[PDB]
RNA sequence: UUCAUCUAGACAGCCGGACGGUGGCCAUGGAAGUCGGAAUCCGCUAAGGAGUGUGUAACAACUCACCGGCCGAAUGAACUA
């Protein structure tokens, strides 16, 4: 009831990224770096759980 | 409309004049509140919040003479009878489904708009194709589809012929080709619409004749150009087969032009408060207001609008004649699977004929009970012949087969009576293929049960369900005083629910299997408030293991008197499970001539004949798969010894030493025993705790290993959803046997080991894992042994043994050989 | 640069031995219909896709081999490469104009024209109707197997094709994303 | 026969049954390799081959789906060899 | 501080192929490149790893390595305080 299509431009800018693994945040799928001072600009992601 | 006693007897006759069907629906679509409406509408009355329970609710049929002109069905009248029951809901409950389906020919299909064909709708779908059973869609909630989300008229048509298609594929694919075109298109008029909490429904082949005059065009080729390729043109006004025409200009299809259109006017002008719409399309339709029908407005005075258009048995009780099957041409291809037993043979064929003064043959599914203090009435079809107030009916059970006893109670009615939904009335007869109510018969059958009059006539098919009872779980008492209370509500609930099972466990406790945790839940407040009516502790289901040996004994086990005189050595060793299981399986019996019995254990089994015609005893309770096998040779007296050495033996296998449990696959060879010369140091208190110490060391030396029961769970469901479900035995150690199906249907039984352990909640996760689509089906295999050792209080088997011997309040350490060992 | 240099030296030797010479250009080609187009001709017309090794072939066209690679040399743009053969040239032509065939539709792949479909049945068992279910379009039960019930104009003309549609459209058999291996440009003696 | 690796093609023309023999990499070590490398081994992994083959291999690569498309003889003496663990012949694949 | 790509033509960008034996030795309830260990090969060109992840019940399928198109000089990997 929302296309696969269309299901792939709902992703583009809601979950299609990567999460933070200090105090999380959303980044790139491709981008390596935080946009926080909380942990000193880390490195620390992961391809945000992909639910099923 | 009231009807005397007589006029349904009257009605009932007539079988070409009465249609028996059910309700085909999944969790809420709409089916309890639309079957609502037909009652407060057109429904047949006694002469003058979720399902627990079903029965079949009656109405009166009174069409036109030249409608029935049309039905393919031998007919002769317009006096019909709505022999209905309203089948349960949800899941879980699918037992009630089953039963339902029994006692009818048809079925009402109840999808939704926008959660089209869901799990429950195909579950209960994919049920009517195997009960031969004949399928009609009517999507309703239509309303919802244009309020809370207000669809358009093109786009709500390709909305039901989803629903429509998808129901097009689960029919197609798990039906019978004898039936043929059994599935439901309005391109016949086969699939209604509606709304039930508004009191209202419509058909294509309704407007089809309704509007064949002001068309010209008869109902057959004006709905047969309403739905498919068909398009009318409002700028030359001829119905076109194309989408556009020769500007290459947008058009509306038939149906959405002259159905749809003037509905969705009706909408936002009522609803929105529009008095230039309110009589002025009342009048452009043909419809009228009256009296305070006119002084409401909006949401209550749209609901009066479509009682004004298409009130409820308008759409629905026309369909259900005009399409449905009666018992007349229905049980024409029914008889095969409804009575197992020879199809040329004479009580079966008067059923395939209808004859309702021959072979009287009558199935009663579920026995439907009451507030008469515990007495219920015996619900079942009347397949043939006629049921009278006091007549010898034969009470055939689901064991009896026709040449002995078995279950075979022929007693006289106390007294017949009629079901109305939840009303019983004092009647006499019913005769073949009406279902009708039978007081005592309750008395005498157990639960589901056959009753026929002949005695060359077999037994009628007992369900299959193919929903199993996989759930299992502990229930006692919170007052000893009142255990008996306990027991009697338990023997309700059996005769209570047709696919519920109630059986007694190993250990002591008494086990509640059912379909799920809400259907067991319901049956255990149920069992709180009404059957027994006293406090119960539930708690998880404990499991019996057989204490097995997975090698020969480290070293010889010596064990002599406290008063000291007579030892025994015995060394014991693991029998495998193909001669552990001729045991207790019946190949080589304790009682069994020891010539022969050791002949067939050698050639067969590969054992030494010497030790084999020497079988002291199989054990525990003389028949298990642990055996005391002869050996020694030096023993004079061993007419004195054999007897109370096999005594504290079967002690010693019925009670054992790592957690006062049996064992399993344990054959004690005995290599030596010190005799005396008199048998006052080798009789009673001397012989029975002598060889209660000898087996403790023995066992303690061969390996310690807990052995616990294996499932062989089959579960029924489509290759789509087995993702989640391959990874519930990568969960809890699902070892699969096997995948069998057909090569037309996606439908996968699929075999898998389940450990007794890994089952304290089975059935919720695996819906859960891959929704309702997993349909389990636990049934008890074999007895597997474990890998871990039992005295390890942090391997596998010990972490059994620490919480279970802490539960009895037995010694907290687990007691090895070196305790019960009798050395210098 | 190992295999930079090895190929310039490799290139040269075969334009050395034959005359007849053929600039094959693609960039719509397949590992598999590529590979196997040169098994076609294992022995009469051999494959060399070049690169900027060809403008290294602009200094090779400036080698004096026989200078005639003025008209020949910037014939150097899209995925072209090589073709040997000392037989005669509409032979070779008719040959690898027939040496090309069809690939798929890659679900999102650049779709150029307007797809029509006749409203008969595929003869195939209704499990693939789930997919003709999450998009709308009315399928027929006849002998059981999947009936397209319309002459349907699914896909327009010249758009992003979606995952979903092109996946059923691979079950009609429909290819246009493609060509095969021909030629930009031909030359003799 | 077959119990591995055994894909077998079913091209059935309305009843009409006919299965090709599209003979696998497994296939090929079974049709050359005689009732010891055949069957027997079904309880134990089958790790046994050196012994030199020759040319019957270049005809057991023309069973094995032909989509290589260039020298028969040259594409088997890499395919049975280092991917197969029962079979060297000659000592040079590796 | 190194390492070794590079106008002979790279890196960021984006276009399109991303093969075969092969559902490879087995291992298999099921593993076709993508649970597991062990082999890590040549047929052939521009390339295609017994195969880089996601995902499948296994496949399929997409995407990377690798390779051709065009852009046309930096500018990247690896470390130092
Ligand atoms: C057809 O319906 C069947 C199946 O669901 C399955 O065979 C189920 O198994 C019950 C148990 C059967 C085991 C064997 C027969 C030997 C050991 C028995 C058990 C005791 O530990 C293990 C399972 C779970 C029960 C414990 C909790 C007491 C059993 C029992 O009834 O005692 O029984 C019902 C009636
Ligand atoms: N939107 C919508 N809601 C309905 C309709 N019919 C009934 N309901 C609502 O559903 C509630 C109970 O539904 P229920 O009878 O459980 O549905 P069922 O289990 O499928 O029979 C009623 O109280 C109504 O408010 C309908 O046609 N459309
Ligand atoms: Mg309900």
């Amino acid at each position: 009831i929302i296309e696969p299509s269309l299901k792939a431009l709902a992703s583009k800018y809601n979950c299609d990224k990567s999460v933070c693994r200090k105090c999380y945040a959303r980044l790139p799928p491709r981008a390596t770096n935080c946009r926080k001072r909380k942990c000193g600009h880390t490195n620390q992601l992961r391809p945000k759980k992909k639910l099923k | 409309v009231a009807f005397t006693v007589d006029q349904m007897r009257s009605l009932m006759d007539k079988v070409t004049n009465v249609r028996n069907m059910s309700v085909i629906a999944h969790v809420d679509h709409g089916k309890s509140t639309l079957t609502d409406s037909l009652v407060q509408r057109a429904g047949i009355i006694s002469a003058a919040g979720i399902t627990i329970k079903s029965t079949a609710i009656s109405l009166y049929s009174e069409m036109s003479d030249e409608d029935v002109k049309e039905i393919k069905q031998k007919t002769d009248g317009n006096s019909f009878l709505i022999n209905l029951i309203d089948s349960p809901g949800h899941v879980d409950f699918s037992s009630e489904v089953t039963a339902a389906l029994r006692v009818t020919d048809g079925a009402l299909v109840v999808v939704d708009t926008i959660e089209g064909v869901c799990v429950q709708t195909e579950t209960v779908l994919r049920q009517a194709l195997g009960e031969r059973i004949k399928p009609v869609v009517v999507i309703n909630k239509v309303d919802r589809a244009l309020l809370e989300l207000q669809v358009s008229k093109e786009d709500l048509y390709q909305t039901f012929a989803r629903t429509v298609e998808s129901v097009n594929v689960i029919v197609s694919t798990y039906a019978d080709e004898v039936l043929g075109d059994v599935q439901v298109y309005p391109a016949r008029g086969t699939v209604a619409f509606g709304s039930g909490l508004h009191g209202w429904a419509f058909t294509i082949r309704q407007f089809a004749t309704r509007y064949a005059k002001k068309f010209g065009v008869d109902k057959a080729k004006m709905m047969d150009r309403l739905w498919g390729d068909s398009f009318f043109n409002p700028k030359t006004k001829k119905w076109t087969n194309k989408d556009t025409d020769a500007e290459g200009k947008p058009l509306e299809r038939a149906f959405n032009m002259f159905i749809l259109d003037p509905i969705f006017r009706l909408f936002t002008a009522i609803m929105n408060f529009k008095k230039d719409e309110i009589p002025v399309l009342l009048e452009k339709l043909e419809i009228v207001l009256k009296g305070d029908e006119k002084d409401l407005e909006g949401k209550a005075l749209l609901k009066v609008v479509m009682r004004k258009f298409l009130p409820a048995a308008d759409a629905l009780l026309e369909m259900i004649v005009l399409h449905l099957p009666s018992p007349v041409t229905a049980q024409a291809y029914r008889a095969e699977q409804l009575y197992e037993g020879p199809a040329d043979d004479a009580n079966c064929i008067a059923i395939k004929n209808c004859d309702p003064k021959a072979d009287l043959m009558l199935y009663v599914s579920k026995m439907v009970p009451t507030s008469d203090k515990g007495r219920f009435y015996a619900f079942g079809r009347v397949f043939a012949g006629t049921v009278k107030s006091g007549q010898k009916v034969r009470i055939q059970g689901p064991n009896y087969v026709p040449g002995k006893k078995d279950d075979l109670f022929i007693k006289a009615i106390q007294r017949v009576v009629l079901m109305m939904g939840r009303f019983v009335e004092p009647i006499d007869d019913c005769p073949a293929g009406n279902i009708i109510g039978l007081v005592g018969i309750d008395q005498f059958l157990l639960k589901t049960g056959t009753l026929t009059t002949s005695e060359t006539a077999h037994n009628m098919k007992v369900m299959k369900f193919s929903v199993s009872p996989v759930v299992q779980v502990a229930v006692e008492v919170k007052n000893a005083n009142d255990l008996p209370k306990l027991v009697e509500g338990l023997k309700r609930l059996s005769k209570s629910d047709p696919c519920v099972l109630t059986y007694m466990s190993e250990s002591g406790e008494h086990i509640v299997a059912g379909t799920g945790e809400l259907h067991l839940e319901i049956c255990l407040q149920d069992l709180e408030h009404d059957h027994a009516g006293v406090p119960l502790k539930i708690s998880p289901p404990v499991v019996a293991y057989r204490e097995t040996v997975e090698s020969e004994s480290s070293q010889t086990a010596l064990s002599k008197s406290p008063n000291k005189h007579n030892r025994i050595y015995l060394k014991a060793e693991p029998i495998d499970e193909e001669v552990s299981l001729a045991i207790e399986n019946g190949i080589i019996n304790p009682r069994d001539d020891f010539k022969a019995r050791a002949r067939i254990m050698a050639d067969d089994y590969g054992w030494d004949v010497t030790d084999a015609r020497k079988i002291w005893c199989f054990g525990p309770d003389g028949n298990g798969p642990n055996l005391v096998i002869d050996q020694t040779k030096a023993v004079q007296y061993l007419h004195e010894i054999k007897d109370s050495v096999v005594a504290a033996f079967q002690w010693a296998t019925k009670e054992g030493p790592i957690f006062g449990e049996e064992m399993r696959s344990v054959r004690v060879n005995i290599l030596d025993v010190t005799l005396h010369a008199d048998a006052i140091h080798r009789g009673g208190g001397q012989i029975i705790p002598t060889m209660r110490r000898a087996t403790y060391a023995g066992f303690l030396l061969a390996d310690p290993k807990i052995q616990e029961p294996v499932f062989l769970v089959e579960i029924q469901c489509p290759e789509q959803a087995v993702g989640g479900i391959y990874s519930v035995l990568n969960k809890k150690r699902g070892q699969v046997v096997s995948e069998e199906q057909r090569p037309g249907t996606p439908l996968f039984t699929v075999k898998a080991y389940l450990p007794v352990n890994e089952s304290f909640g089975f059935t919720g996760e695996l819906r859960q894992a891959t929704g309702g689509q997993a349909f389990p089906q636990m049934v008890f295999d074999h007895w597997s042994t474990l890998g871990s050792d039992p005295l390890d209080p942090t391997s596998k088997a010990g972490e059994i043994v620490l919480a279970a011997r802490k539960r009895h309040g037995m010694k907290e350490e687990v007691p090895g050989w070196q305790e019960y060992y009798d050395k210098l | 640069r190992e295999k930079k240099a090895e190929y310039f030296a490799k290139l040269r030797e075969y334009l050395e031995e034959y005359k007849s010479l053929f600039v094959v250009g693609v960039d719509n080609v397949s590992s598999q219909q590529m590979h196997e187009v040169r098994k076609e001709l294992r022995g009469r017309a051999v494959v060399l896709m070049g690169k900027n090794t060809m403008v290294r072939r602009a200094i090779r066209g400036f080698l004096s081999d026989l200078p005639d690679f003025e008209k020949l040399l910037p014939f150097v743009k899209g995925n072209v490469g090589f073709v040997f053969t000392n037989e005669p040239l509409t032979e070779i032509k008719n040959v690898i104009v027939s040496n090309r065939v069809a690939a798929p539709a890659r679900a999102g792949a650049v779709a150029p024209e307007d797809i029509w479909v006749r409203a008969v049945n595929t003869g195939m068992e209704p499990g693939k109707t789930s997919f003709f279910q999450a998009l709308g379009v009315p399928t027929k039960i006849a002998r059981g197997t999947i009936e397209i019930v319309s002459d349907v104009k699914v896909v327009d003309a010249g758009n992003k094709v979606g995952q979903s549609e092109a996946s059923l459209l691979n079950l009609l058999n429909i290819s246009p994303f493609t060509f095969g291996l021909t030629v930009v440009q031909v030359y003799d003696n | 026969k077959g119990i591995k690796v055994t894909v077998q093609l079913k091209i059935q023309n309305r009843q009409a049954a006919a299965s090709v023999v599209p003979s696998a990499s497994s296939l090929v070590i079974t049709a050359l390799k005689e009732p010891p490398r055949d069957r027997k081994k079904d309880k134990n992994v089958k790790h046994s081959g050196n012994i030199q083959l020759d040319e019957i291999i270049e005809i057991a690569r023309q069973m094995r789906d032909k989509s290589f498309g260039r020298t028969l003889a040259s594409v088997t003496k890499e395919i049975l060899g280092t991917a197969q663990s029962v079979g060297c012949r000659v000592d040079f694949k590796n």
